[PDB]
DNA sequence: GGAGGCCAAGATCTCAATTTCGTACAAGAAATCCTTTG
DNA sequence: CCCTTCGGGAGGTGCATCCCGGTCTCGCTTGGCCTCC
RNA sequence: UUAUCGGCGAGACCGGGAUGCACCUCCCGAAGGGUCU
């Protein structure tokens, strides 16, 4: 536990069993071990790199597995040059404040109003993407009915419950971190979400 | 004049507690935490050291003696100078330049204020803090509830009069009424204190104003009971305090201390014996400590330092060992050149 | 002008229970632990000092005496101030100027309120916490379970009327239908409890109201009576438990008003409660030890053995304080 | 007697005042679960 | 194979210090004077 | 990048005094009983 990683309580997937979990720290160069083992591994994904620059917006994965200069092949981060349209809407730096209290997980009453004013001035389906379950709680209860059939994500439910329910019905659709890379098709291909709400950055919290 | 460090364990005969006004809060008493909130917590060397200073004035007051009706030559503003550090009289500088070389002086001729400081002069004496040794040493002591005493037991009820009954009979009235209306009050301002969470800082305001104000509406609630001003009926929430049997580490070191300095502070230590009691809370007989020190002395330049011996308080007694404590002891009680009334 | 560590032994003739309010949670009736769950459980100094507090109380009062009609001269303002040191006339407060050096008059008229202080006033007597010296030496008692009377002896049958023999076959049928229903909801309730804020909270405090209002939907039989008992945690019988009081800087005076109410308390020897279970008594001795300041050990003074077959006192010193106390009559308690 | 070093003296004058990161997340499998039950 | 109780009630107050003591410099050139060669 | 080049530096103990303590019993009630070499 101490010597690297992170500490936590778990409860096993079956019988629910108590346990306090901990982190292997020597097994993270174990998976790129297993992946030079391969003749030659291609590692690919829509968001791997964190900046636009191929040497220097990659070092998580260079230091998550261990990989040094032996296994660095090559670093391309590759892009469509038009692909969709894209409109955005931002909080300024005037916006109220997400967090009154973030130690303790207090959402300022001022932005979530704000919150739930600008979900309930949208005229078409949207997908809105908080960070956590309990952010989904309060805009839920703070937010109405807005003319636009409103989702949520409870915690635990799969995903593929609520977007099937959400599917044949568009509108409002609420959903927390859970969703990480799945996207509520309209059920033929064709989008069903207008707009994409980041209500707050999912910024992690502090690891002390 | 040698530097003594009395490094050292105190047992808890019985509980151990202290309330610190910062370590206070809402919550309720609590033990300073040695950090942050969930740290060990640690007596404070500040209470150690006020006991054993009153333990070292009371020595000196003896020492001096007291004239046949039984009271001491000392002043009054003499008594704060030394057992507090306080110049009521209402001189007392630090850089004053004609007092730089008066320290020595009045050192020599004031071993307590010497040993134990004052605003101005250094405290050769300087006593750390009490901290355990092993863990889960504290919890939460002496919680309770004041009952009323004729409920608990009946026979109270033949000594009362008649008139005396509907007096009773009236105070637990208004205890009922009183206490259901604060308990409305309470859960509605408890109400609006969890709004405080989620609220615009400019709304912060309004609701601090508002629940003072619902403070002072309990405030005169309980004013308007004619019976009672308290309840007599309540929980006595629980107090903060080292476990009996709870080893706490102490150092105490005496800089640069002269024999007749460290004769003080051991027959201060010695006083303090009689009455072993540490904190707060003395109902309940919280306090009482078993304490044993070794006395280890550090000439400068020296690579080791030389126990001199060990000072053990315990209940059966107090155990001196080593002959140079002991000569210490000797010339504080042989030298008669002392001027407290400095 | 001395003061006297009284040190000794608690031995437990029946078994010594204490319902304190923090110690005790909803999993069950628990001693208070002397640090955390798993440290030796103590019986509290607050109980044995409230016990010798009304003890002490009791002596006064027998000391000054009854009228005719047998009612004390004090008030009750006056009766709370010594055994419970609340002034219901609410004039008492703290570092008050004026109380200045009122504090040796007052203790001088007022032993017991000198022993055990009041609100400001600094009380003379610490009464520690009882310490059992082995380990184990505690456990859970009482338990068992309320039952149906009627049930289980028949011959009550023959001393009930029809219509009392009707109402009590209805109330074992509403009982049994009120239980099969209050451990469905709880059931949930627990359920509920297991799945995981404010609002599930809320929900919680709805769901027990629900059960308050099932339990008052009840004709007869609201309180169930075929019931068990949570047992309740106490120290066994014969278990010695260290016990260490001081009076500090106690008169001839205030000592012997306090062997004087250890006597009266040794009369019926109760600590804590569950009295129902006889429990509480105890016989305990103690080593009375003075300490002049600046010697450098302490003398024994005398011993004090409580007993079922008497209280024992050895020692010229303790018979000189019981002598004084009881002797000045210049003590004024109606203060 | 020249040629290095150490010190003193030389005019009055330029404009400006500072404050404290991020908050809550968790999918389909060799597993050890297991080992049952017996 | 029973059936898990009621609620009581939740402090009053103190008091919140004094005083030090805030630096040199130097951002160039020249000659007069001192010893050195 | 309208050129070329240039460590700003050296010294300082901020320390000296204080007990946070003073008052509260958490108790109140119950048979766990009955069936079988």
């Amino acid at each position: 536990g101490l010597s690297g990683g992170q500490k936590g309580v778990g409860v096993s997937n079956k019988r629910r069993e108590p346990a306090l979990i901990a982190v292997n720290p020597f097994i993270g160069m174990n998976v790129g071990r297993y992946c030079t083992q391969w003749r030659s591994a291609l590692l690919t994904s829509a968001t791997l790199s964190i900046t636009s620059t191929p040497e220097t917006g990659m070092e998580w994965l260079c230091k998550a597995l261990g990989l040094t200069s032996d296994t660095i092949s090559i670093r391309k981060i590759f892009s469509p040059d038009v692909y969709g349209s894209m409109k955005l809407t931002i909080a300024g730096a005037d916006f109220p404040k997400v967090f009154n209290d973030p130690k303790e997980q207090i959402f300022s009453g001022q932005w979530l109003k704000a919150v739930v004013e600008q979900l309930s001035c949208i005229q078409g389906p949207a997908l809105v993407l908080t960070a956590s379950h309990y952010e989904t709680r309060m805009i839920a209860n703070q937010l109405g009915e807005v003319s636009q059939p409103v989702y949520i994500q409870k915690a635990g439910q799969a995903l593929s419950e609520i977007i099937k329910q959400y599917q044949e019905k568009p509108g409002i659709l609420i959903s927390a971190g859970a969703s990480v890379g799945v996207s509520p098709r309209g059920e033929n291909g064709e989008q069903i979400f207008q707009d994409l709400i980041i209500t707050r950055i999912p910024f992690l919290p502090p690891d002390r | 004049m040698r530097t003594l460090n009395f490094n050292g364990k105190i047992s808890t005969l019985e509980p151990l507690t202290v309330t610190v006004k910062n370590a206070v809060s809402t919550s309720g008493h609590r033990l300073p935490r040695n950090g942050g909130f969930n740290a060990a917590p640690y007596f404070p060397g500040t209470s150690i050291r006020g006991t054993l200073r009153h333990a070292a004035h009371k020595v000196i007051v003896d020492r001096v003696g007291l004239n046949a009706d039984g009271k001491s030559p000392f002043d009054l503003a003499e008594h704060f100078m030394l057992a507090q550090g306080v110049d009521i009289n209402g001189e007392a500088e630090t850089f004053a330049p004609g007092e730089i070389n008066a320290g020595a002086e009045l050192r020599s001729k004031n071993p307590l204020i010497s040993l134990f400081g004052r605003w101005g002069l250094s405290g050769k004496v300087g006593i750390g803090n009490a901290i355990p040794d092993g863990d889960n040493q504290w919890g939460m002591f002496g919680g309770g509830a004041r009952s009323i005493m004729f409920q608990r037991d009946e026979s109270l009820m033949e000594f009362l009069e008649t008139d005396q009954v509907d007096r009773l009979e009236r105070l637990l009235e208004e205890q009922a009424e009183a206490s259901v209306d604060i308990s409305q009050i309470k859960t509605e301002q408890d109400a609006l204190k969890k709004a405080m969470k989620s609220a615009d800082k400019d709304t912060k305001a309004e609701l601090q104003i508002k629940v003072r104000e619902l403070d002072e509406k309990i405030q005169a609630r309980k004013d308007q009971k004619q019976e009672s001003r308290e309840s007599i009926r309540r929980p006595i929430d629980p107090y903060e305090a080292f476990i009996t049997g709870a080893e706490l580490s102490h150092r105490m070191s005496i800089k640069n201390a002269t024999d007749e300095e460290a004769g003080l502070f051991i027959s201060a230590l010695i006083r303090f014996a009689a009455e072993p009691r540490f904190g707060g809370h003395a109902n309940h007989n919280c306090g009482l400590v078993e304490a044993h020190w070794t006395v280890t002395t550090w000439k400068p330049g020296e690579l080791v330092p030389v126990t001199l011996g060990e000072i053990v308080i315990t209940p059966n007694g107090v155990e001196i060992t080593g002959d140079e404590l002991f000569a210490m002891v000797k010339a504080f009680n042989e030298n008669q050149s002392f001027d407290f009334t400095a």
